[PDB]
Formats: C-alpha cells, sequence, structure tokens
RNA sequence: AGCCAGGAUGUUGGCUUAGAAGCAGCCAUCAUUUAAAGAAAGCGUAAUAGCUCACUGGUCGAGUCGGCCUGCGCGGAAGA
C-alpha cells in the first residue's frame, strides 16, 4: 500500500552517492526478474517514517519512477552505522 | 574481568582503530547499548558496566555482552627509562569503533532497557546510543 | 546550595531557571534540591 | 459522623478492659475517656459476643467526656477466628497457609451492611474474599 | 496551564504489629455502590488522624505536550 515516488540515478559511485545523502536523499536499485536493475535515487525522510512500520518489510510496495509503477517488495537495506538513517536498499521485484 | 583463557602471543602491536564496525544489528536480544565514539573498553568498564545493567533491571532478563577484551596492553613501571624490552601486560582492552553493539537486552520493558543503558553508558568511555531490534 | 556540574530536578517540585546566565534549581518542597551552575 | 474532632480508631483484643501495655495514652491523648473502655465498654460488648478488637468513632462532646455506640465487628480478628496457625500471615499468598469456607462470609456478610461499599449480596461477597486475598486465605468454593 | 468541587469501604488486612490502626514490616495488591479512587503516589506522626495528588465534573475558548535529526551558542573552566 505504499507509494515511494523515485528518481533515476543518471549519476553513480562513492562521489555522487555521498553528493546525494548530504542533500537528503538515498540510492536504490530495483532488480529482479528478467528486465535490466534500474538504479533509483529515493527521498529519505519519507522512506525513513515509512519503514518505522513492519509493512514495509513484508507487504508488496509500489515504486513511482518516471510516471510508471513497479511493485516491488524491499530485499535488504543497508542502514548508517551509528545514525538513525540508510545508506541504500535493494528493491526485488514482485 | 573478561581475558582470554589462553593466547597464541602474550604481547600485541598497538595498530591503529580506523573504520567503521561489524557488529552493527541487535542480534541476539531486542535491546541494544550501540556505540558511537571509537575508543577502546577494558576489561574492568565492561565488568562495571555489566554490573550496572544486572543491578539496574533486576536479576530477570537476559544481558548479552558483544565485545570481549583479547587484546594485551603493555605498561613500562614508574622510573623505568625508556628501551629494555617492550613492557609488561597490564589489561585488555577491546578495540571499539563506531557502530559497535556493545551490549544486548531481553526480557524487559523498553522503560528498563533505557534506565539501565543510561546507568550504564556512565561507565564506558565512549559516546554511546540506543538502539532496537530492527527487522530487516 | 550545592554546586554540582550536573544539575538536576530531584523532586517534582524542583524547577530549573535560569538567571544570570546560570542554571539553576529552585525547589519549594526541600532547600536542600536548590542546585546552581549546571 | 462529622468533620474529624478528636475521633480516632485504636484497642487490641477486647476480651479484656483497658489494655495497658499496647495502647494506653493513645486512647488518652485526645477527648477520649480512660475509664470508658473499662466497664460500659464491655457493658456494650457482652450485647454480641466478646474477644474482638472494636475500630470505632468516638466523637468527645462538650459533655462528661463523650457519648459511643459500638456498630460492626470487623474482619481482621473475624477472618483469622477460624483461618489455620494462630501466629500470622507472613507471606500468604506465595503459598497456602489458610482456607476460608464461604458461606460463613456469605453469611455474615449479609449481616454487615452498615460499614461497607456495596447494595448486592454478589458485589460485597468477594470484597471479602479480598480481604480472603489480603492475608492469603484460599477460598473453598 | 490556572480556578471551583469529589477522591471511600473490608482496611485495626495479619505483621517481630513493644506504638504502624495506608505512614522504621513483608506478602499480597483485590472487589463495589461510582464520572472516579492507590489495602495509599509525596509529606507527616507516641498513634490513628491530618492534607495534597493519581482520576472525574463545572469555568475556561486556541493551541498544547514530549521525543528525534540538526546549525550556532551557555555552564563545566583555578596559578603564581
Amino acid at each position: 500500500m505504499f507509494t515511494i515516488n523515485a528518481e533515476v540515478r543518471k549519476e553513480q559511485g562513492k562521489g555522487a552517492s555521498r553528493r546525494l545523502r548530504a542533500a537528503n536523499k538515498f540510492p536504490a536499485i530495483i532488480y529482479g526478474g528478467k528486465e535490466a536493475p534500474l538504479a533509483i535515487e529515493l527521498d529519505h525522510d519519507k522512506v525513513m517514517n515509512m519503514q518505522a512500520k513492519a509493512e514495509f518489510y513484508s507487504e508488496v510496495l509500489t515504486i513511482v519512477v518516471d510516471g510508471k509503477e513497479i511493485k516491488v517488495k524491499a530485499q535488504d537495506v543497508q542502514r548508517h552505522p551509528y545514525k538513525p538513517k540508510l545508506q541504500h536498499i535493494d528493491f526485488v521485484r514482485a | 574481568m573478561l581475558q582470554p583463557k589462553r593466547t597464541k602471543f602474550r604481547k600485541m602491536h598497538k595498530g591503529r582503530n580506523r573504520g567503521l564496525a561489524q557488529g552493527t544489528d541487535v542480534s541476539f536480544g531486542s535491546f541494544g547499548l550501540k556505540a558511537v565514539g571509537r575508543g577502546r573498553l577494558t576489561a574492568r568498564q565492561i565488568e562495571a558496566a555489566r554490573r550496572a545493567m544486572t543491578r539496574a533491571v533486576k536479576r530477570q532478563g537476559k544481558i548479552w555482552i558483544r565485545v570481549f577484551p583479547d587484546k594485551p596492553i603493555t605498561e613500562k613501571p614508574l622510573a623505568v627509562r625508556m628501551g629494555k624490552g617492550k613492557g609488561n601486560v597490564e589489561y585488555w582492552v577491546a578495540l571499539i569503533q563506531p557502530g559497535k553493539v556493545l551490549y544486548e537486552m531481553d526480557g524487559v520493558p523498553e522503560e528498563l532497557a533505557r534506565e539501565a543503558f543510561k546507568l550504564a553508558a556512565a561507565k564506558l568511555p565512549i559516546k554511546t546510543t540506543f538502539v532496537t531490534k530492527t527487522v530487516m | 546550595m550545592k554546586v554540582r556540574a550536573s544539575v538536576k530536578k530531584l523532586c517534582r517540585n524542583c524547577k530549573i531557571v535560569k538567571r544570570d546566565g546560570v542554571i539553576r534549581v529552585i525547589c519549594s518542597a526541600e532547600p536542600k534540591h536548590k542546585q546552581r551552575q549546571g | 459522623a462529622k468533620k474529624v474532632q478528636a475521633y480516632v480508631k485504636l484497642q487490641v483484643a477486647a476480651g479484656m478492659a483497658n489494655p495497658s501495655p499496647p495502647v494506653g495514652p493513645a486512647l488518652g491523648q485526645q477527648g477520649v475517656n480512660i475509664m470508658e473502655f473499662c466497664k460500659a465498654f464491655n457493658a456494650k460488648t457482652d450485647s454480641i459476643e466478646k474477644g474482638l478488637p472494636i475500630p470505632v468513632v468516638i466523637t468527645v462532646y462538650a459533655d462528661r467526656s463523650f457519648t459511643f455506640v459500638t456498630k460492626t465487628p470487623p474482619a481482621a480478628v473475624l477472618l483469622k477466628k477460624a483461618a489455620g496457625i494462630k501466629s500470622g500471615s507472613g507471606k500468604p499468598n506465595k503459598d497456602k497457609v489458610g482456607k476460608i469456607s464461604r458461606a460463613q462470609l456469605q453469611e455474615i456478610a449479609q449481616t454487615k451492611a452498615a460499614d461497607m461499599t456495596g447494595a448486592d449480596i454478589e458485589a460485597m461477597t468477594r470484597s471479602i474474599e479480598g480481604t480472603a486475598r489480603s492475608m492469603g486465605l484460599v477460598v473453598e468454593d
């Protein structure tokens, strides 16, 4: 039931990702199925308050990117070590 | 006090304490006392903090000490010159980085876990925080 | 009073007041709870 | 009774007269008489049965000392008169110290209606069995 | 948040009760007329008692309460 608005990452690597997290976002990827993996940037606060729920890790999510909808499921989250924030999320298609 | 039962060599080099930690999630228990500062922790500080916790949440609960010393720290005596060998093994520390869950606790309410972890984080030299068991 | 570097509310009547750039604990119930300099 | 004007509740087992070791001037600090626990109180005690303390309201007026009427037998020694050992409770609920048959509590609760809170039999039945919860007295269902 | 009201009974619950009768004690920690109430949260006793509160009603007529992430600051801070 969660709708997560995303964009496509035109840049990647550690420079671009650390630039992207200082701007209060974080990178993510949608892989799985037969399609190519999709690099995605996500707003941070929406996803953090959203993942405070338990249903974020169990229910099918919907990610809106370029006006499409990809029904994914949250595979695996890298968190920051000592701060309450996120590094990265793997989303498997569903 | 914690100390390895049987080492392989008595004296270790200093080495450095860089980068982030490996034990990061609350694994065994439900609430966790996670490091934020770098530092290192002697066995006396781990014992002091564990007694503060065990007293604080009485003999209910279950507490895991997720760090272990296993690093011998040598000191030279007083009025001894420099040189003439490496010192003697005085105590044992664990090296901590930002992210280590130092302790875990289960079987209490969260408000007692806050209370015992406050009581015991004041016996440690590093800045510390409270974490919960997050699900993936 | 007690000049400490951690001043706290010891009672429920204790009350933190900053006077002249100094944090203080003014109690009405017990005057032993009067504190200064947090 | 009225606003609190020199009435307190104190004595021990009133089979005898005027308990000198346990309380003494505790019933002499306020305007309550020393003599009116000795003859007339036992004259008003023999009307039902002896061997019970009485927590009682003693309203001291501008009369001789006061006027007194005993009203209710209390449930402490009423739940100790047939409970088990005569020593006391200690830690009574974590083990099985006492046991009380509930029919006699239904009839004593059916008698006592002045100094209670309740208007139904079942409403005030397990209140005195709450006093059985107090001294760990296991009710026999 | 102020302000005006109510906040008990078994309950001396037994105590090692020398006085604890909620108050130097431990186990319990119940149930009811009731909007509401703890065998008493704070003080307090030679000792009950004395009050306030925890909760509810009225007055009140717009925000308020407490956490988290942060920038800059305050105290901690005494030498010839």
